[PDB]
């Protein structure tokens, strides 16, 4: 009823209170910042998830933007605390937003080492393993054979692509060919949209 | 020398050794390096940066 | 919910006018009283006012014709 | 507490209608990963179905044959007749043949209608023929296996006889074409971390998907019928024997939580066990040397507090010594 | 123990003031979490108004950097010790060998 | 045949030392073996019946921090020696033990009051050490049976249980298996090929039995798999 009650209900931290932190931070966004601000994208705009915890879980691919590594770097929160505030951090602040750098056209979302070495072995293929000359239908099927160790990561196959390639106008033709290639980028084809 | 102390034990001599999975429960590929590293915890605990 | 505002950014001039809109549109349905056009999914005033901005029927022209709706309305009732 | 969480379901997303995305929760923290691994190995490998494990061309007798008619080759056959999924009855194996000549493509509803199978899909383009002059047959034979059996142990297969020259296709018995299980984090009231479990599968359209999943479920709950417990709860019986003479009065003296100088005065009295002391009325206790107000006071303290007294009358002491 | 020592780690929490340290070897004979009794051998026992040596080990109290300072004694009862050797491990230390 | 396969049974509880045992589940007809091995391995390892200690009761000493003339380790140590202890319950659910003891000597397990249904899985596991004559413990162990582990900070629900300043509260890490290992291998079967036999071997705390506790992670697996063996949209 009053600001009292709600106020001890906090302090209590009852089970009627959490839910209603979940639904405040439904679409509320908030601003992390990095100690050292050099460029725009030392201040960022993230949608929350609570955690159990009392570490700021950050991605992985934007925290190379942030010249932030995990050996022990503290960084800010802030709340934009009014509607203008909110969909100015959605629209603009927001990482999905400020995917180039406003220095250089190339991209500050480039993938990091840990994810980069996973997709060199996927993609490094060796000249002899399990299921080295056989075929695939699709994608699908080689993943298949791949988590049911039939056959290895890497290893020369020929299977059928069924790519899709964008005309003149907004259209996306279809072309289905069999390739000769490894396991691991077949498998990787079922990530990249169809453009 | 820490060859011939691994080898001396019934350890490989290698010093990488095949890991299993916790998750998946399979045999992890390209054997994997595991040994006994002294460690040590910094003072600088988290609940006094939160 | 809401990730990407690049539709939007398309819809409208640039991005100030498109906040700025946004933001008188959140004004407006948060303490102006007015019904959301779009059927929310238990999101926040801004994500459903970016949905139906992106929807292209809601804008800075229409918010101002909608305003001067409601204030001949508003006049005539007065009268 | 001894007693596990049950998940709610609260998603079943069938898009396509053939690739079905099923929610669970919630999990313990360590149950969505080994119930999505433990399903996951099983449709892929043991999931028993009906697939095509034999191909004879009338005309071709080789995996590599430079074959007219066809403007395709020998591979993409053998790849699309694979990706052909066919239901049979109790009939766990069974031939069939594609006679058929003209224009157009040889779909999957040129195949000799037989009612001991039938097909998933009779639209399914199989093979692209020549506009003229193509009039080519091929017979296939279905069989009911357990699951993916991959060109090498197929090779083995053809190492045995194949006598007539057979030629041989990837038998993917298993009707789920690719499974992946994903845990995320789910929050009760006041739980840390639940495993939220998030299924996306895609079968052959020969089954439904959730049936699929019914299907694993049960066969695992088979596999592991040999251990449930033995029973549902396997003691719905409760028997309570208790004689009158208590175990504690077995047990010596001294395990009262007593001085050494009370202790000493009870074995002064050769009064070793509990049950030689409460028969014996406190009359038998002032009496006794070296026993006052300090050592009174204790044995009528700790040995009256555990619920019992000092002096009452018995017969049955001591069983059995 | 750290395992991959150095050979130093001997001298470190031995030459510092964290542990221990007998100043005049002799038998031990009281042992206690919160003092320490050793009796001095004849030969190094003073020849006039002599006696025993006691050490007092200190308890969990605060640090300069609001960290625990305690020291666990590593000696048993009748185990005769030399001079200079450790008695008592204090913080981060095992059988006067520094370990953090 | 190619359907309708067979079923494993247990056949061996074959116990190489007092708590590392080992079990045979066979046959097994194919890929059935690491599947089922990983996930009795992941069941064994979440939860299973324990029954460590959670609360002690030191006369003497108030406070963990503290220290007592007469035992040689510290308070610290002998909780953490309390917690290393284990112990087996079988008719009520938590108990009260004492321990009392006196005169130099190395106080273990076997210096407790035990009772009925109380059993300790080893007696020569050392608690303290008495360095004093004139010197005596006299403490209160509460043991109770729980599932998975609880640490001694979130166990907290209201502000009486830590009134009494004897009570000191220890981390209730109660888990009976401590390692768990797991193999396949070629199982022989009547007349087949390709039949795989599990061996499982477990080393445990030796508190509860290893075919009552593999029964029991099986029936709880079973339980979990329940939830969609009929599955339906229901909330
Ligand atoms: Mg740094």
């Amino acid at each position: 009823t009053t600001i009292k009650a709600a106020k001890k209900m906090v302090e209590r931290e009852e089970a009627v209170v959490w839910d209603i932190l979940d639904e405040v931070i439904r679409e509320h966004p908030v601003l992390l910042n990095r100690a050292p601000t050099l460029h725009r994208l030392g201040i960022q705009a993230f949608e929350p998830v609570l955690i159990e915890g009392k570490a700021i879980q950050l991605h992985p691919l934007v925290c190379a933007a942030y010249n932030a590594d995990f050996d022990g770097d503290q960084m800010a929160v802030h709340v934009p605390l009014t509607l203008e505030a909110q969909l100015e951090a959605r629209a603009l602040m927001m990482s999905t937003n400020n995917i180039l750098s406003p220095a250089n056209g190339e991209p500050i979302i480039v993938p990091s080492q840990d994810v980069v070495l996973g997709l060199y072995y996927m993609t490094r293929d060796c000249v002899n393993a399990k299921g080295e000359g056989m075929v695939l239908t699709g994608p699908k099927e080689a993943e298949r054979l791949y988590r049911s160790g039939l056959a290895s990561l890497h290893a020369r196959v020929k299977v059928r692509i069924t790519e899709y390639e964008k005309d003149a106008n907004g259209e996306l033709v279809a072309k289905t060919s069999l390739k000769d290639t490894t396991v691991g980028r077949a498998i990787l084809w079922m990530i990249v949209p169809k453009g | 020398e820490i060859k011939e102390l691994l080898k001396l034990g019934d350890l490989p001599t290698s010093g990488q050794i095949r890991l299993y999975d916790g998750r998946t429960g399979e045999q992890f590929e390209r054997p994997v390096t595991v040994g006994y590293m002294y460690m040590l915890k910094l003072n600088h605990l988290v609940d006094d940066k939160m | 919910a809401r990730v990407t505002v690049q539709d939007a950014v398309e819809k409208i001039g640039n991005r100030f006018d498109l906040v700025l809109v946004a933001a008188r549109r959140a004004r407006q349905m948060q303490v102006g009283g007015k019904d959301p056009l779009v059927p929310e999914e238990n999101d926040k005033t801004t994500v459903i006012a970016l949905r139906e901005i992106e929807e292209g029927l809601i804008n800075n022209q229409i918010l101002d014709v909608r305003e001067r709706q409601e204030q001949q309305e508003q006049e005539a009732a007065e009268l | 507490v001894t007693e596990f969480l049950k998940p709610r379901l609260v998603d079943i997303e069938q898009v396509s209608s053939t690739h079905a995305k099923v929610t669970l929760e919630p999990l313990e923290r360590g149950f969505g990963h080994t119930l999505g691994n433990a399903l996951r190995r099983i449709l892929l490998s043991s999931m028993p179905g009906c697939a095509v494990t034999e191909v004879e061309i009338d005309g071709v007798l080789h995996e590599y044959s430079t074959k007219e008619g066809v403007q395709e080759d020998i591979l993409e056959i053998l790849l699309n007749l694979k990706g052909l999924a066919v239901r049979v009855q109790g009939k766990d194996e069974v031939i069939l043949t594609l006679n058929k000549s003209g224009i157009g493509p040889v779909t999957a509803a040129d195949i000799t209608h037989d009612g001991d199978v039938e097909i998933v899909k009779p639209q399914h383009v199989i093979c692209h023929l020549t506009d003229e002059n193509a009039s080519i047959s091929m017979r296939i034979k279905v069989q009911r296996g357990r699951g993916y059996v991959p060109a090498s142990t197929r090779i083995h297969s053809e190492e045995d006889e194949r006598p007539i020259g057979r030629l041989l296709v990837d038998a993917c018995y298993s009707p789920v074409e690719r499974i992946a299980y994903n845990v995320e984090a789910a929050r009760v009231e006041q739980r840390t971390d639940l495993d939220k479990l998030v299924i996306e599968m895609e079968t052959n359209g020969t089954i439904d998907p959730e049936e699929a999943i019914r299907r694993a479920a049960t066969i695992l709950a088979e596999q592991l019928e040999a251990f449930v417990d033995l029973r549902d709860v396997r003691q719905p019986e409760v028997k309570e024997e208790k004689p009158e003479f208590d175990p504690i009065l077995l047990r010596p003296v001294d395990d009262l939580e007593l001085t050494v100088r009370s202790a000493n005065c009870l074995k002064a009295e050769a009064i070793h066990y509990i049950g030689d002391l409460v028969q014996r009325t406190e009359v038998e206790l002032l009496k006794t040397p070296n026993l006052g107000k300090k050592s009174l006071t204790e044995i009528k303290d700790v040995l009256a507090s555990r619920g019992l007294s000092l002096g009452m009358r018995l017969e049955n002491w001591p069983p059995a010594s | 123990k750290p395992l991959v020592g150095t050979g130093m780690e001997r001298a470190v929490a031995v030459d510092s003031g964290v542990t221990a340290v007998a100043k005049r070897g002799g038998v031990v004979q009281y042992v206690d979490a919160s003092r320490i009794v050793i009796k001095v051998n004849e030969d190094e026992m003073y020849p006039g108004e002599a006696g025993i040596d006691i050490y007092n080990l200190t308890k969990y109290t605060r640090s300069n950097q609001n960290t625990c300072i305690n020291q666990m004694p590593c000696v048993s009862l009748g185990e005769p010790v030399e001079r200079g050797d450790v008695l008592a491990d204090g913080p981060s230390t095992d059988l006067g060998e520094l370990a953090l």
